[PDB]
């Protein structure tokens, strides 16, 4: 059980938690550059009522 | 040219119309607070073109403001006077003494290279930190990242090899007018240690006989990051392939290459995370790792030697992984050593080295160093295995023939690895190994066998 | 034509507006000099150029043509020895002239016009011909290159100039229908050649891994993946996959690579020997390859040209491997190309458009009977790149979103240099239920019981190493051993080939048959033996493992010298000693 | 015609001129290539509209975009025999001949059941897999859809529930081969090799025959992959409910299905709610799923068996997300003894089946097995499971009560749940299941009635 | 309306030994039974089903699959009436909602049969009110979004968050009236 | 601007036994104490400035604690320097920041101290900075970010953060100015 | 803000001294979110908001001891967390300003110590 722990295991199950976290954050990229473009749309679309 | 300007910003910024304004175009920004710019238009529009802001946005104004095209592209002298100087800073480079003359005016975006015009190694680089020369070996047909890793000092390491190159006219594959002591660096961005560093390590290199230097002085706005690579990298390619000279490009940490690019990705919103880090990031490093070949018809090359630390001693993080993709293996020298005092500490047991009889042969190098490359590797990679498996059943699990595995790996621990900063001739390292190679019966061995033994004891 | 200018200019993309008459998918040149892009996203009036080479230095305001007619491509002659890439270019020619520096921008015909060629023709006036016919076949080196007559046209021949070397522009068939046909044959990219019926893969490939093949399986026209983490054993497994093939023609697409990247690779091919000729291996094998400094467009495009070249050959009736080195290089592309053009992102900033060529380039993988009166077989075999190390992305699961072969490399097989890297704990074949027919027609029918009756050995190995990780050796007793140390031949001397030895390299079914045969009797025999009470260890120190030992040192003229002798060897003075 | 472009690019089109159409209309495009592509106005716009054209556009000059409405409602037409006739997902038989016949137009999204208009299912049939007919116990009108991962085939394996279907019309008190056993098929994406790896199954047994086939390719349109699946389905509730026949539909490969769902779900106006896919995404699984179920005043159904693909073992993934609530009954292949080589390999540990004394076990299916069933779950949890308790305490720690739980495991899996072109009858099961069973005491035996138990003695 | 939010102390019974035993559930409460996905969640409808106390059943699906309420929505007029004997249709009203009823139909569904549990309640009943997995509700709620050019709130959760869910739940549930009967709304979530 | 460089050479000792004497860093160094500030952690920081070799103290927050940051400034001038031989106030700058300061106080506080630090560097006088919540700062640069186009697009927190958390140490270290004078700019990083 | 606001008047201006114990800080941010995500701020990280800090800060910053005036009110603030679990926003923040943390024990609470 030292062995292992010490090895493979403590590291292990730290280093999984650090993948999922920046994978699901990184996801929420995409998200936000979205959302920008969205919100790009209500303001373009009320500037097409006060610019054109 | 164009007065007047809409947005005022840090990175990027409102340029109205284009009719003449190239791709990276070198333009002069008057900010009208006595101050001065310059830049690459990249991205023109006939709407709002964005130009390069070279520092931060505060000392700007609309009272006064001129945009004026000075150059198609951009463009740097190469002297022939650049070899044997170090050429600190950009543009005007501050050495702290006079700049040379721009001799020869050419681009420094980047020149090509064929994928015809190339041709396989024949030259080996003789370091005198035995170790990865012998077993990894050490070649321009390689590019290797070296991986410092956390705790582990980049500097150190890399300030080592400087002096520690050397040339010989057979014992280097080539001549020793095909390689000077003149050699290449490029910096992806220094910070306070690294720069804090090598003050000392110039004065006792030989920064003014033998090495050139090209820094950003880790005080010099972000965009520099992006702009010394390349501009380093063109300049050693001229006296490399025409004038002919072998140069090695050895490079800083990529970390704060990412650093400074980002920050454009984010004021362009393209694709600035990959994991954390840029999706962009390879696209432009095509430039970089292009030409780190080696020239058919011409003689003397440029490799990219790149050296990188990690943000955590786990590679969970973009940082190593791009690099490993986009280049070739790895070269690593972790901390299993570190902590009890090893230096240099070399660790190559999850390494690749991918080339290791190409650029060597037998009689460019020596006879049995084509042998004695993947014999250590796998004697001493089998050492430290023994150590895994006996303490999972109670306490040993060793044979007699783990015994002379076992200190397989204690023969290559102190003996070999362990050099202080001592220079080390080929000769000397390959010529003791097999005395290390004679703590397990010799005849018939793994990779070997019986054509440099009883000429090699 | 169309004469518009540019508007914007957006990365290694460009707009323009005034097109009028603009298609979807030509030639478009934006520039005075022109750059050759291609029509993606109409909007308006402004066609979204999107170039294949560098618009640096470009400035806006020089009139844009476009042709306005799909987007073709030379083929006919010259595809052996000619470079015709994906920025539409022979880098040859330009070695020479601009130098060993590339001057990036300025377009140059895609199959050169200096090349010239034999013609034996084959058919005679006052004919009707259908298409997908030969009119006359061209001797080029030892292989005989064809002139197909376009798929889907008829009309009668006027006239048929006689043999003999000319240039390649030189008309040598005009049909009395109006068309003179050239050497050189325009053909599109979005127009693709017919099959008169599809047919199942049942033909071998052979590439010169043994373990690989005898493990999982692969078919003409079938398809596995290479992975390769952190940049690993896959740059240049791929090169030993093309140094000897048994499909005739080679096609080598190494599109968005480096230095190092492709310097062994190529440069080697001129030493190697040619099956049909002897001298240069380029005498069957053709660079699509491109350069990485080239935009990200240049590297999309390369990958729809290979694949009708290849369908161009497997109406000649010559089977075709197409080999794509890495993904990561088809990802980069179309993920940068997605914030460009302002496409809105799908999952890991990759569109939602990625498998738009993609899907269609796996579909043409398989073996046909063409509508030209040949058969080959269009072979395709991708080598994917996992970007977060998990095929989980779309970018790495494409190989697996639909089934066939799939292989699995990994970076710690690949540190020993174990070449190739293949395990049988992510890898599966379905072409293990279709070339069970041409085995025992050809090769043997003790074969598909020989070669299963080898991975069984390494099924076991694997029950038990999850139990040698748990307690060593000396809690497992003698029978337990027994298939680990089979499995640790099936390995040391069967997952590792030397890569400068050239006769491991290529295998043939001849040292195939022969080693597997060898295992066999070992095991049924070591059952027997070791029950006698021979602990593991004796047989160990014995000479008998040693001299079945050497099959990554031998050569294949070397082949009779193992065979026979050692046969008798291992069931004879082994159940005695 | 309605000239004056606004996007085009692929299946997925915008033309202004627009604003007084119908939801979904048949329009022509005069392309540049000659060849006249449909498309179906599946919305409409301020001054624009949305086309969705059925063939992708690879040309289409923007100078002559002509435009000519057919319908005002896109439809397909019907007929009563098609029995025996392949098809493509335009409508068009593989074999070359023409279409269906129109007899009515009926709309291709169709119109759903009422849920109580549906009662409970409860008419078993013999899959010719002991396992399922046991265990899941698969009755008319249900789905078990078939979770496989990717790298384990499931078209191939499915091949085989596809010839060893056959009704059960002695065990259910009246003929159920009186009234036809058709079978529809249909793929969303498939290669060169399944195609005909298919047909020569089909063959191979002459299950070919009485067969409606709407395969789609992965060269065929990629706007088609998700448009056919719903066309086809209104063509299963003509011969299915109104002329009272029991329609068996296998719909395989639902990953090719989920890339042209891709296409739209971000590209456009919607937006991805989930993994690219459209947030409308519970719609574009609902008509699909919801056909099926036993009617209370028709004789005939619609028993719809999806196959999946879904993306490894993930569970957080669109496809096992709702697929998991929808269903009742489930059943999961795995790979773990995929790779020694049985057929099928049913793994059942996050599998479950929430009628089995309700629902099936009960009417014209037996209740035999009723307790049967529930015996086996728990007696073959116990084997399985305990195999990694026991190297996780220790490595030793069973007695010799406990080793016969191990010691069912490994018997069951291999005879049981093992067949090529093996069939066994319910009885045939049970007796031989239950003389295994005795390798076990009591305790892994109480949920069996006193009846069953003595009669399969 | 009602008069006051009372403290619940008498307990409402599934007729188990683990859902009433371990870990009570009250009458005026309020209560989860979360299974990933699907995991027999479904089934503590057939122990509310002719088992349970509830003087007056109102059985609510947002828009549950028709599959999962095949066999569970014919099954009780089959069954016997512990208030009656007879279908269980005497005391159960039936308001469910499915996703072969209107795609929006779902999105409503919540918010308006609340009213039609309430009617009961009020009189003098001690109603027995089940949404039936409240997360076909939230792929309802995060629909609009898509269709109305908005993204919902990051990283897939649903715009509105509280606003719609927790004001239903607390709408009704051990509360003396206006009329001062008392009207108890019992809930079992059965949601994901 | 300056004249040279430099390097440290000026002796380290902060009045704490393994502190300085196993790590030297000098001055002109850039340490940090990482993990959360208080909890032991608060014996190094005040000690520091009373014994060691600096002639100024600078003293700085951004997103300190509540009670903690009072217990300082309170216990500040009783804080006793030998060379001074009365209390340390005397040659001690505030320009701290607690979140009880407006929005923007944490994002404009790192630039003020930095630019005050090299007054005293130039007339000779080495100053002793102690950077406290590093970590902290950032917080006021998201919340103003998001109202922008340079929102968050790193790993939850500013690309630019990278920018300015470097420069930060890149102006701060021994050096020889323009008059000719060096002092030492010695940061200790707590980030919290 | 209300009572807030009333509270400075009490603690402070009276010589009281108040005791402010909040319950449930998960509604509080949930709530937030919605009205932040309309003024274009963006939300942070694991959904909960990042322009949370300002307005949670002005909440617990009317504690501490002031000069001369004895009474002040002492803060207490109590939020949820799914096991105690620092993986999202709720408690990071919050533990910067506020000191320590008193978790809760499931052996404890099983057998009725409280």
């Amino acid at each position: 059980r030292v062995n292992a722990l010490e090895q493979v295991v403590i590291p292990g199950i730290r280093a999984q938690i650090r993948f999922i976290q920046q994978v699901l954050e990184q996801r929420e990229r995409e998200d936000t550059f979205r959302l920008k473009r969205i919100k790009g749309k209500i303001e373009a679309r009320e500037a097409e009522e006060e610019g054109g | 040219e164009y007065t007047g300007i809409t947005y005022i910003s840090g990175p990027l910024l409102f340029v109205e119309n284009a009719k003449d304004l190239a791709y990276g175009a070198i333009v002069d920004i008057k900010d009208g607070t006595g101050r001065v710019r310059g830049g690459q238009v990249i991205e023109v529009s006939e709407e709002y073109a964005v130009i390069q802001v070279f520092e931060e946005t505060t000392g700007l104004d609309l009272a006064t403001t001129s945009v004026s095209l000075v150059e198609d592209v951009a463009r740097l002298g190469v002297s022939k006077e650049m070899l044997g100087r170090r050429f600190n800073g950009i543009g005007k480079p501050i050495d702290g003494l006079p700049p040379i003359t721009p001799e020869k005016r050419l681009p420094i975006t980047g020149l090509p290279l064929n994928p015809v015009a190339r041709r396989k190694p024949e030259q080996f680089i003789q370091t005198g930190i035995s170790t990865i020369d012998v077993m990894n070996t050490l070649v321009r047909g390689q590019k290797l990242p070296i991986f410092s890793g956390s705790g582990l000092p980049a500097n150190e390491i890399a300030a080592q090899i400087a002096r520690q190159a050397t040339v010989r006219p057979d014992l280097s594959g080539e001549g020793e007018k095909e390689e000077p002591f003149a050699v290449v660096f490029a910096a992806m961005g220094i910070t306070q240690r690294e720069l804090s560093y090598f003050i000392q390590e110039f004065e006792r290199t030989g920064a003014l006989s033998r090495s050139v230097l090209f820094l950003n002085k880790a005080d010099d706005p972000t965009i520099e990051r992006i702009l010394t690579p390349r501009m380093a990298l063109t300049v050693a390619e001229y006296l490399a392939f025409e004038h002919d000279y072998h140069v090695l490009v050895i490079l800083t940490d990529m970390t704060n290459y990412c650093e400074a690019l980002r920050e454009i990705g984010a004021a362009r919103e393209e694709i600035p995370g990959r994991r954390g880090y840029p999706g962009y990031m390879y696209t432009d490093l095509a430039t970089i790792y292009e030409r780190a070949g080696v020239v058919e018809g011409k003689k003397g090359s440029v490799t990219q030697i790149p050296i990188l630390s990690m943000p955590d001693d786990d590679r969970t993080h973009p940082i190593p992984d791009l690099t490993g993709y986009i280049t070739e293996g790895q070269i690593q020298l972790s901390r299993e050593l570190h902590r009890k005092g090893i230096y240099p500490p070399i660790d190559p047991l999850p390494s690749l080295s991918r080339l290791m009889n190409n650029g060597v042969g037998k009689g460019k190098t020596r006879e049995d160093h084509k042998q004695v490359s993947d014999q250590l590797y796998s004697a001493y990679a089998n050492g430290v295995d023994i150590r895994k498996l006996v303490a999972i059943i109670g306490e040993d699990a060793l044979t007699e023939n783990d015994r002379r595995y076992l200190q397989f790996a204690d023969a290559f621990e102190r003996f070999f690895i362990n050099q202080g900063q001592q220079n080390r001739s080929i000769e000397e390292s390959l010529q003791i190994a097999w005395a290390l190679l004679s703590m397990l019966p010799q005849g018939e061995l793994k990779r070997i066998s019986k054509d440099h033994i009883g000429k090699y004891y | 034509m169309i004469q518009g200018v540019i508007q914007k200019i957006a990365g290694p993309a460009v707009i323009a507006k005034g097109m009028l008459g603009a298609r979807m998918y030509d030639i478009c040149k934006v520039g005075e000099e022109g750059l050759v892009g291609e029509i993606i996203r109409l909007d308006g009036d402004t066609a979204f150029v999107q170039v294949y080479e560098d618009t640096s230095g470009l400035k806006v305001g020089e009139p844009v043509v476009s042709t306005g007619l799909p987007l073709a491509v030379e083929l006919g002659p010259g595809m052996l020895n000619g470079i015709y890439d994906g920025i539409q270019r022979p880098l040859e020619r330009i070695r020479e002239k601009t130098g060993i520096y590339i001057t990036r921008g300025v377009v140059v015909h895609a199959l050169d016009r200096e090349k010239k060629w034999a013609w034996t023709p084959m058919v005679k006036p006052g004919d009707e011909v259908r298409g997908g016919m030969v009119l006359g076949t061209v001797p080029e080196f030892g292989f005989t290159h064809k002139i197909l007559v376009p798929p889907d046209v008829r009309g009668r021949v006027k006239e048929v100039k006689p043999a003999g070397e000319y240039t390649v522009e030189e008309p040598v068939v005009v049909l009395e229908d109006g068309t003179e046909l050239k050497m050189y044959h325009t053909w599109p990219v979005r127009r693709a050649r017919p099959v008169q019926r599809k047919l199942d893969p049942n033909t071998p490939f052979l590439t010169g891994m043994r373990i690989l093949d005898v493990l999982f399986p692969v078919a003409m026209g079938g398809t596995a993946a290479i992975p390769g983490p952190f940049g690993s054993g896959k740059t240049v497994t791929q090169q030993s996959l093309a140094k000897w093939s048994n499909a005739d023609v080679v096609v080598y697409v190494g599109c968005g690579e480096r230095g190092n990247e492709m310097t062994d690779v190529l440069v080697e091919f001129p030493e190697l020997t040619d099956p049909k000729t002897g001298g240069p291996l380029m005498h069957r094998t053709v660079l699509i390859a491109n350069t990485s400094n080239m935009p990200v467009a240049a590297r999309e495009a390369s990958i729809y040209v290979g694949v009708t070249i290849a369908e161009y050959f497997r109406d000649q009736g010559f089977s075709v491997a197409l080999m794509a080195d890495s993904t990561s290089r088809w990802a980069e592309a179309l993920r940068e190309i997605s914030s460009r053009l302002e496409e809105m992102p799908a999952e890991e900033g990759y569109p939602p458009y990625l498998a738009a060529r993609l899907a269609a380039f796996y579909e043409r993988a398989g073996k046909v009977i063409t509508l030209g009166g040949e058969e080959g077989a269009v072979t395709i075999v991708g080598a994917v790149s996992p970007p977060g190390g998990d095929m989980s992305e779309p970018v790495t699961q494409s190989t697996l979103r639909i089934v066939g072969a799939f292989w699995r490399l990994d970076a710690s097989l690949a540190f020993r240099r174990h070449f190739p890297a293949i395990n049988w704990n992510g890898s599966y074949s379905l072409f293990t239920s279709a070339l069970d027919p041409w085995y025992r027609e050809n090769v043997a029918e003790d074969y598909p019981e020989l070669r299963d009756a080898i991975s069984e050995l390494l099924q076991r190995e694997a029950g038990l190493q999850e139990i040698v990780q748990l307690v060593g050796p000396d809690a497992l007793q003698d029978a337990e051993r027994l298939v680990i140390e089979v499995g640790r031949i099936i390995r040391e001397d069967f997952l590792q080939q030397n890569a400068y030895h050239e006769v491991d390299a290529y295998c043939s079914m001849k040292k195939a048959y022969g080693i597997m045969k060898m295992i066999l009797a070992f095991y049924k025999e070591a059952e027997a033996a070791i029950k006698r009470g021979v602990s593991i260890d004796e047989i160990l120190q014995l000479p008998v493992l040693e001299r079945i030992g050497r099959a990554r040192y031998v050569s294949e003229e070397e082949f009779p010298a193992y065979f026979e002798e050692a046969m008798k060897e291992i069931q004879g003075a082994f159940k005695a000693l």
